[PDB]
């Protein structure tokens, strides 16, 4: 068969619609601009080919295999690190906390949005305005220091209250208004794993690779925008300094794991949801190139966008946001839409969009989390299912409300640094130990070709026993020697804050030796004994 | 148009004294947490001048005879050390949304 | 110190139409809001509208909203309150107070000397 372009126009797109999230569009322009733009994209070229994609590929193999969630995929591997499918349901627990808010600041800038006046064009002493210059060389204002931009007003004030909390330590109410636009989304979410019925369908076209493609027109915004010469210069610096021993490889860690995939225990339960594709090594290796591709543009536009704030302010470009912290996103599109002619029409269809590209990544991101725990409790579902669906949304919900208040990016800086970071690297390597140093890659390979006949490559078999266990040991050996403080928003860092990351980022790891604890005493015979006996598969 | 009444009419002169002069706020909560509230002095003649910004800070060269108070509907206004040279009346302005408008006003005198 | 000077009185004719100059310099003349103070003689204060400059936006308080109208020059640095329906009592003291520069929206102590309509 030739299989001509009317696959390919089903094909492709349809690859889009599964690659394309907000760690591609949200995560990673902020990514590159925190520690230096020019200088993240050479490690995030090696540390998805090393690190990366064997470990977008090993879950898709053990997700056709077994076909369970990640809570039971290790119950036919190695039942001692049952723990690890807990320490997915800590993080996922964490990430709810941080994921969802960012929902919640998209929704509310399109209720804001219906005036035709759009509230980012000028700083009219409108809700708390003060100290700023609208127009750059619309009224000839020349730039001085100690001023910001009405892009940045309207958040800094507007939804997110950062001067009602004097910093960490001390935290004010809870935002009547932000509270309020967050229930309307977990309505939309609980009315949407109602049923789950997603396997290949024609809903992946509307929901995610449609609202992608009207996306790429704000790069043709960016090429009429002046400064964009001296904007993506800034994009493609390949010089910097010690790129070995900084600690910048674990900002290009924690965006590949969460933008492919693996270590959210996610790709255990999609690939049991499907049905034998035959073509794992053909589809993986395209969606995983074309994700770090969908998130190229994604990272091209912004600092576009960002090098017209740099050349009318006749600064420089990491002086534009000197400690602005995740709001990257907000600030730059907050200010692209307003230069555009349809600046009142295209703001609704610009954030709108926004919202279902991000639904598809919870819609679809409870998967890794409500289906692996369905095979825990087989007798009891059936009474169950209205309940604990329910119950795990109302439990990230009061788990949420530490970060809905006015101290929101105080709290999302540390469920980035220390929550994703150091929690899901950690899992993931232990992931590739248990899988390779105890379980065998001997048994592993028999098993890859019973599903596709097609034996793996020499190169990749030198990954996951060798290779991808190295990388991930590194990150974290440069870890802790290294202290992790960054600055944001004219605030330094308490030191209280250090002790309480490194608590986070350990509550997912004191879960693994939980459980293979729980499994010391319950068994009887000889200390050597009882290992083999706890490391042995089960029997059918 | 949210109304605004001051809960005073008038007040005497007794030097170091207290003061205090209040708003109906029935309709009215603050949103920024800095509080949306004027004070203003007008002499008989004068156009009138800022006395108090945001209901808790010192308006621009008014000495410490002046400070407000409160928070939420009821504000107050400390006049202790009272002096002869402030026989003037003073108003009162809401500045959420548009709904500018000014009190009844309360003079002082002997 | 910001200078902020007025025109000076006019007389009033039954039904006619007026024009207040309000001159004001030394300072961010696009910046910030205009007030308008309509104080009768003997009476209290009451507010008329405001204006920013650049033709941004005018809110008016309702009882003005037909009968006053504001307009702005950010080359000549003045606004003008166009007044229509003339009577008895709107022959008062009017004022042209600037506003803040931010976070409150109080008065900066920048006000005219009155100009006294009659
Ligand atoms: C003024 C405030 C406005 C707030 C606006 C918020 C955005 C509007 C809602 C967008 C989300 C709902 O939009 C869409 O809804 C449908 C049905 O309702 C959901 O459901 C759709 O997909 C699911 C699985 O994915 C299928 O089982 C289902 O048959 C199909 O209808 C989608 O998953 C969601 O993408
Ligand atoms: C606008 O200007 C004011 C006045 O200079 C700034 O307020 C000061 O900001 C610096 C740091 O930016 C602080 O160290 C000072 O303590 C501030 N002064 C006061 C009295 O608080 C203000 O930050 C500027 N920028 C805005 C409002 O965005
Ligand atoms: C598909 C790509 C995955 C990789 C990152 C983590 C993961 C995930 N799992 C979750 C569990 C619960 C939740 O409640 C709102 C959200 C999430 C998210 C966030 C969306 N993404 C990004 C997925």
């Amino acid at each position: 068969e030739r299989e001509t372009w009317g696959k390919k126009v089903d094909f492709l797109l349809s690859v889009i619609g599964y690659a394309v999230d907000l760690g591609n569009v949200w995560r990673f322009p902020y990514i590159c601009y925190q520690n230096g733009g020019g200088a993240f994209l050479l490690p995030y070229t090696i540390m998805a080919i090393f690190g990366g994609i064997p470990l977008f590929y090993m879950e898709l193999a053990l997700g056709q295999y077994h076909r369970n969630g990640c809570i039971s995929i290790w119950r036919k591997i190695c039942p001692i690190f049952k723990g690890i499918g807990y320490a997915i349901c800590i993080i996922a627990f964490y990430i709810a906390s941080y994921y969802n808010t960012i929902m919640a600041w998209a929704l509310y800038y399109l209720i804001s949005s219906f005036t035709d006046q759009l509230p980012w064009t000028s700083c009219k002493n409108s809700w708390n305005t003060g100290n700023c210059t609208n127009y750059f060389s619309e009224d000839n204002i020349t730039w001085t220091l100690h001023s910001t931009s009405p892009a940045e007003e309207f958040y800094t004030r507007h939804v997110l209250q950062i001067h009602r909390s004097k910093g960490l330590q001390d935290l004010g109410g809870i935002s009547w208004q932000l509270a309020l636009c967050i229930m309307l989304i977990f309505t939309v979410i609980y009315f949407s794993i109602w049923k789950g019925v997603k396997t290949s369908g024609k809903v992946v076209w509307v929901t995610a690779t449609f609202p992608y493609i009207i996306l790429s027109v704000l790069l043709v915004r960016g090429a009429t925008l002046p400064g964009a010469w001296r904007g993506v210069l800034f994009y493609l610096k390949p010089n910097w300094q010690k790129l070995l021993e900084t600690g910048v490889w674990i900002d290009a860690a924690a965006q590949i794991f969460f933008s492919l995939g693996p270590g959210f225990g996610v790709l255990l339960a999609f690939a049991s949801y499907n049905k034998f594709n035959n073509n794992c090594y053909q589809d993986a290796l395209v969606t995983s190139v074309v994700n770090c591709m969908t998130s190229f543009v994604s990272g091209f536009v912004i600092f576009t966008v960002l090098g017209y704030m740099a050349e009318m302010r006749n600064e420089d470009v990491s002086e534009v946001a000197k400690d602005a912290g995740p709001s990257l996103l907000f600030i730059t599109y907050a200010e692209a839409i307003a230069n555009m002619p349809a600046s009142t029409f295209f703001a609704i269809i610009f954030f709108l969009m926004l919202i279902t590209l991000g639904l598809d990544s919870t819609f679809a991101g409870l998967e890794g989390v409500i289906t692996a725990v369905l095979d825990e409790f087989p007798h009891v579902w059936a009474k169950r299912r209205e309940r604990f669906v329910l119950a795990v949304v109302i439990t990230c919900f009061f788990g949420s409300l530490v970060t809905l208040t006015f101290g929101g990016a105080y709290v999302v800086k540390l469920l980035e640094e220390y929550a994703t970071g150091p929690a899901v690297l950690t899992v993931a390597l232990i992931e590739a130990v248990a899988v390779s140093w105890f379980y065998g890659i001997t048994q592993f390979c028999r098993d890859v070709k019973e599903m596709l006949g097609f034996s793996p490559g020499w190169f990749w078999r030198i990954c996951w026993v060798a290779i991808s266990p190295l990388f991930l040991l590194f990150i974290i050996c440069s870890f802790l020697m290294s202290p992790p403080q960054l600055r944001l928003f004219q605030y330094n860092y308490p030191y209280w804050s250090i002790i309480l990351g490194y608590c986070i980022g350990t509550s997912s790891f004191i879960c693994i030796p939980t459980y293979i604890a729980y499994r010391l005493i319950i068994t009887p015979g000889t200390f050597k004994e009882r290992i083999i006996k706890s490391i042995t598969p089960e029997t059918p | 148009d949210i109304v605004l009444t001051q809960s005073p009419a008038s007040l005497a002169v007794s030097l170091g004294q207290r003061a205090t002069i209040s708003c109906r706020a029935s309709e009215s909560v603050d949103n920024y947490g800095i509080s949306f509230l004027n004070w203003f002095q007008q002499k008989p003649g004068q156009p009138p001048k800022l006395l108090i910004y945001a209901a808790s800070n010192q308006g621009s060269g008014v000495p410490a005879r002046f400070s407000g108070s409160g928070s939420g509907t009821y504000f107050s206004l400390n006049i202790h050390p009272m002096e002869e040279d402030d026989t003037a009346v003073y108003f009162c302005q809401q500045t959420k949304g548009v709904s500018w408008t000014f009190g009844g006003g309360t003079k002082v005198e002997i | 110190q910001v200078q902020l000077q007025q025109s000076g009185p006019e007389l009033v004719k039954l039904g006619a139409s007026v024009r207040i100059s309000c001159k004001a310099s030394g300072y961010r003349f696009s910046y910030s809001w205009m007030n308008w103070v309509k104080q009768r003689p003997g009476k209290g204060l009451e507010w008329i509208g405001r204006i920013y400059p650049g033709d941004g936006d005018t809110k008016y308080s309702g009882k003005f909203k037909g009968k006053a109208t504001l307009t702005a020059d950010k080359s000549s640095s003045t606004v003008y309150m166009q007044l229509s329906s003339l009577t008895s009592e709107d022959s008062a003291v009017y004022f042209c107070a600037r506003s803040a520069y931010g976070s409150e929206g109080f008065a900066m102590d920048y006000w005219g000397q009155g100009t006294s309509v009659t």
